[PDB]
DNA sequence: GTGAGTACTCAC
DNA sequence: GTGAGTACTCAC
């Protein structure tokens, strides 16, 4: 609530800086929140459980606005365009927690949380299918295929976004993608 | 465009 | 010839479940059937081994762009042979696709992922000068600028490549290529 | 083309 | 003699 | 009032499996239901907690061997109604006993093993009082020196308490004194 | 065989020592070896590894013996005799790992090394029962309860030998204490 | 006695 | 909260 | 073989 959001905001911050290219150590992370090793104990029972508070953000951020847009929102097209700048412009807003969201980060930590972002992932993709599938005039490709197409750009763009030190931004070419593909897909 | 992209950094 | 046996032990580990994590001398040197120390009578450092592999990258893609260019004069041909390149070279070499998608690397000297990334640069300008020689062949374009194209075009492929390491190798990057590609086509011909 | 695989 | 146990 | 049910809390958990590890300051407060601070405004460390459990133990035996060398006068009624003392006192106090045995005091000031074999000292003091003084009173001594019996017989019951512990507690110190003492009374009466 | 006979050497050096009194930690061991911390582990996979070399030169140095002279002696005393003074012997000609059998050193390390323990006190009562249950001239004594007697004699006086930083020997007593009893059991 | 009896340090 | 530790690991 | 680390723990 505190001290605890204290020491996520500060692992957010690392994840955000050029240290989020390397192993945040709890040496490292200790002294960016200005406290002991031994404190950030008392807050949480290991750092895996560090990494989980940002990635239940993540998960909650996302899902949440996703379903919203589902029930909110009545149009295929329209319903697929925002689930799609959703996603782009929350990894542009949180460059550290795309770290998180590609991958890289949590090749440091123990491998049950990229397990917990593939599901994310899933759920996305679900959504996806599911939005599509509620066209049915038909596509002229299989929904579960374009689903896929289109989440894949997604990873691309964050991806790239990581690996370019945060220069390739998401959103950039959103729009022309988005005017190419929705000109065939009716 | 989606208005309320959450932001975990103050 | 010890050299290449150290690369292939190398790549074999990041082929399997164990490139998931960080790939220790102790455990290469195990694979290998030798003595960490004679692993460096061979490489001087971890980084070394991961450039040999990334030689084979890049010599592989970018000798097979050039050939591409050379052999195929249609414009719209050469971007899906480029494409199909980069993702059937991505599933025939899965362990070598976890050093693309930046993820083996993490655990490495860092000026490896710089090297990864001109890699992407030399075949974004690949595609971008593909694409801009479509208007002198065929009095065309485009309905959006080369550059957006391209970048589009490579974070597509980036994007299946990703998705290949994140599920162990279950989503291969060539499924319904055919389906992706007539799309795009009837998106840009 | 033959895209090649490194393990041999 | 009764032996005594500590824990009331 | 809060002091004593800091002691019966590391009591309890001495009593428990828990004994059979650290007593950690996190785990003590926690079975108590407190903060570790909380604990050391009652007393200044761990030591003088565990000091608190040694003066029950001292007390306990040492005021109970008095009475019986006051309120019994033959010297083999002495010796049987000590030894079942020390060894029924224990059997009550299984956690207890894992000080009295040692085991517990390792992860601890080592002033207070000193205090334990302090209490040791007295109790064979105390033993060997007690055979002297059948000479005087029956006109007969024993087989072997008295400073000998009386290592032994305190022996026997250190062995007794450290199988108990061993077992975790489901040796019983007791079990078949009747036995032994019929045995050991054949020995030296 | 070597390196790691020096090492298990170090660590018999310690228990025997006032360091024997405290936890041996790795960085005492490495000191004492006269190797970094790192060396161990090319050596062991873990320090309880160290500890269970040690509890295998107990088991079968002690059973090797107690098997030879049940197998060699004939009589039931002397062979009884024999146990009782090997055990008290050995403890006294090897006081470090008399704290390994007496639990003491083992408080510092996993509980499934005292466990090893209990189940070479447990061989060593059968042993005794099989001694005693051969002699059938009856015993004044239900064998177990002799058998468990005999042992428990022996267990307090290592914990004795321990207790009083070795001053009190496991042997010294032993002569009175066999002519004591053995002039009743017959 | 038992005579044999092992010594573990040299 | 924190100094000093704790067993164990890594690339060289 | 070893320096420098690694996540996590302890009594105070």
């Amino acid at each position: 609530i505190n001290r605890r959001e204290e020491i996520l905001q500060a692992l957010a911050e690392m994840l955000e800086s050029n240290e989020g290219a390397s192993r945040i150590t709890t040496a490292k992370l200790a002294k960016q929140v200005g406290v002991s090793e031994a404190a950030l104990y008392r807050h949480f029972p290991s750092k895996t459980r560090m990494f989980e508070g940002l990635i239940e953000f993540i998960e909650e951020s996302l899902m949440s606005r996703i379903n919203r847009i589902f029930d909110e929102e009545k149009d295929t097209l329209n319903r697929i365009r925002l689930v799609m700048q959703l996603l782009l412009a929350f990894a542009e807003r949180n460059p550290g927690l795309t770290r998180i969201l590609s991958g890289h980060a949590l090749m440091f930590e123990n491998e049950r949380l990229r397990d917990r972002i593939n599901q994310l992932f899933e759920r996305i993709e679900t959504s996806l299918r599911q939005i599509l599938r509620e066209r049915k005039k038909s596509f002229p490709v299989d929904e579960n295929i374009l689903a896929a197409q289109l989440l894949g750009q997604v990873e691309g763009s964050l991806n790239r976004f990581v690996r370019s030190d945060f220069k390739y931004l998401p959103t950039a070419n959103f729009d022309e993608y988005w005017a190419l593909l929705s000109a065939q897909i009716k | 465009d989606y208005l309320d992209i959450p932001a975990f950094l103050r």
